[PDB]
């Protein structure tokens, strides 16, 4: 026979219509509510083996969705079941992600709209760590757009909650996260005691992302990274970077001695305005602890010129009527 | 919304499992015998008394939805607790929570062959059961109790570390007895615990340098009118506890 279930509707309410993510732990398809036409977006909790009952990293993502209910984040509607089983996380359906923005050449962004995109990824940032929660995968890809130009940063999957590392003990996490590309530095040299930092990272490899059209620092492995990446930010040195030494792969690597900050410079030639240079230039900072942050980010100078952050609905209309992701 | 999991008198009395046989009196000590074999278990696994706290709050509301008679408390119990643990940032492995379980409920028999089809069937129930409670609770799985405030409750009356403790006592001795967590916040639960604690230690809470009595800084809801009536229900059923309120007992 059936068992009540009041509290937990079956997906079939959904009407599928196209995959349209194709991520890591992530199957997304696109859906309509069969009775109001309500898009959204449906997460299949992947179940490859789990011989441990319900996935715990499920489990964690559920809680932190839960938790997160704010206008640049991602909105979790419910969660739905089957009727072996299935279970599917359900979100607001958003029309547009960064990636599908910036690869694509019919768009195109004014200095102020790109202010306006900062501005809300910065704030949503703010906002999460405000909760004490790392992203731990900052990307174009994770970074959906509305039809009415709201940015939702999105995919908690690897995200994870951090602690206050006091009483003589620092913490352990986990500490192969975050795309390679848009990886930071103290990830690389092996920490395990980062914080917030390693999103504004993120946010940074983003920002330039928004002129290069292109993820401005592609690496084949974890060395061919940090080597590209001395090759724009300078040298990793206790000068530049105190205490850099006490990494197990500080030079344990076979890490380029010989590099000068180059960052404004490679840089000029595709962002003009030298506001946007100065915070790029604050975002992409070797030292997690010297890196600039959510707060003073957008306090910055950059948000209060003359080209006004503007908002983004008239050229998203305008612009396409379809929705750009791979 | 935030009263979903809260629920009136009358409604307790028409729960899923009276409506199929089931007496308030023998419902209620369902719970407590579950409740039981979750702090058993709980204790062998090794666990947190806040995990084995949250097992019962899951157990709790999964029979305001769920029947006994459909639901035997000896299966839900051990899914209840395993996802706790998970919950909670304890996970137990599987085939462990089974071990306990059984030896808990059986404590004579031995261990099936974990190769048989014996064993693999209940090792899929459980899997199956906590995905059941997962439906059932619409996953909502986090979970608050009267001990976090009981904390800062006593710290608010400078009270003791004898009358804390047994204020703490109270506390989880209310989850394991009582349906206050299906019917009070925790906040509240926390005030009644710390009242009746009061009147067991033959402590007198001061009257505030206004007029205002100490409950009043917790939770504005709460009038001396109720708690007597609570620590009245409460300390009832620990009278007819074996045992339990000798722990707490003043032999000098």
């Amino acid at each position: 026979d059936s068992v009540e279930c009041p509290f937990c509707d079956e997906v079939s309410k959904y009407e599928k219509l196209a995959k349209i993510g194709q991520g890591t732990f992530g199957e997304v398809f696109k859906a309509r509510h069969r009775k109001t036409g309500q898009k959204v977006a449906l997460k299949k909790v992947l179940m490859e083996n789990e011989k441990e009952g319900f996935p715990i990293t499920a489990l964690r993502e559920i809680k932190i969705l839960q938790l997160l209910k704010h206008e640049n984040v991602v909105n979790l509607i419910e969660i739905c079941r089957t009727k072996k089983g299935s279970i599917y996380l359900v979100f607001d359906f958003c029309e547009h992600d960064l990636a599908g923005l910036l690869s694509n050449v019919l768009v195109k962004f004014t200095l102020s709209e790109i202010k306006r995109v900062m501005q809300m990824l910065l704030n949503g940032l703010y906002y999460i760590h405000r909760n004490k929660i790392l992203h731990r995968d900052m990307k174009a890809a994770n970074v959906l757009i509305t039809r009415d130009g709201v940015l939702k940063l999105a995919d908690f999957g690897l995200a994870r909650a951090f602690s206050l590392a006091k009483n003589s003990q620092p913490n352990r996490y986990t500490n192969r996260v975050v795309t390679l590309w848009y990886r930071p530095p103290e990830l690389l040299l092996g920490e395990r005691d980062y914080g917030p930092p390693i999103d504004l990272w993120g946010a940074g490899c983003i920002m330039a992302e928004m002129w290069t059209r292109s993820p401005i620092m592609q690496g084949n492995t974890e060395q061919h990274q940090l080597a590209l990446i001395s090759q724009l930010c300078g040298s990793i040195t206790p000068e530049v970077w105190p205490n850099v030494d006490n990494y197990e792969l500080y030079e344990k690597l076979e890490l380029v001695k010989g590099q000068k900050r180059k960052v404004k410079d490679r840089l000029k030639a595709y962002v003009r305005d030298p506001y946007a240079l100065d915070l790029i230039d604050k975002l992409l900072v070797l030292d997690p602890a010297q890196r600039i942050d959510s707060d003073d980010a957008l306090n910055h100078d950059f948000f209060w010129s003359d080209p006004m952050p503007s908002d983004l609905k008239g050229m998203l209309s305008t612009h396409l009527t379809s929705m750009f992701e791979y | 919304n935030n009263k979903r999991w809260y629920f009136t008198r009358e409604q307790l009395e028409n729960s899923p499992s009276r409506r199929f046989g089931v007496d308030p009196d023998k419902e209620l000590s369902y719970r407590q015998q579950a409740a039981n074999l979750l702090q058993d278990m709980g204790q062998r696994l090794n666990v947190s008394q806040l995990t084995i706290n949250t097992a019962i709050v899951y157990m709790h509301r999964f029979y305001m939805i769920q029947s006994f008679t459909r639901f035997p408390g000896n299966s839900v119990a051990p899914a209840a607790l395993f996802l706790a643990a998970k919950v909670e940032g304890q996970p137990k492995k599987l085939e462990h929570v089974i071990k306990v379980a059984h030896t808990c409920l059986h404590p004579q028999e031995s261990l099936p062959d974990t190769r048989s089809e014996a064993y693999l069937q209940q090792v899929q129930d459980l899997v199956i059961l906590e995905s059941i409670i997962l439906q059932t609770l619409g996953f909502e799985l986090t979970i608050d109790h009267p001990h976090t405030h009981v904390v800062k409750c006593t710290q608010l009356v400078r009270a003791s570390k004898d009358l804390a403790q047994t204020s703490y006592f109270m506390a989880t001795n209310s989850l394991h007895l009582t349906t206050f967590s299906l019917q009070y916040t925790p906040p509240v639960v926390a005030c009644v615990c710390i009242h009746l604690a009061c009147k067991w230690s033959n402590w007198e809470i001061p009257v505030s340098t206004d007029g205002k009595h100490w409950w009043e800084y917790v939770d504005a809801t709460v009038t001396l009118e109720l708690l007597d009536e609570l620590t009245h229900e409460l300390l009832q059923i620990l009278e007819k506890t074996p045992n339990r309120l000798k722990r707490i007992w003043n032999w000098r």
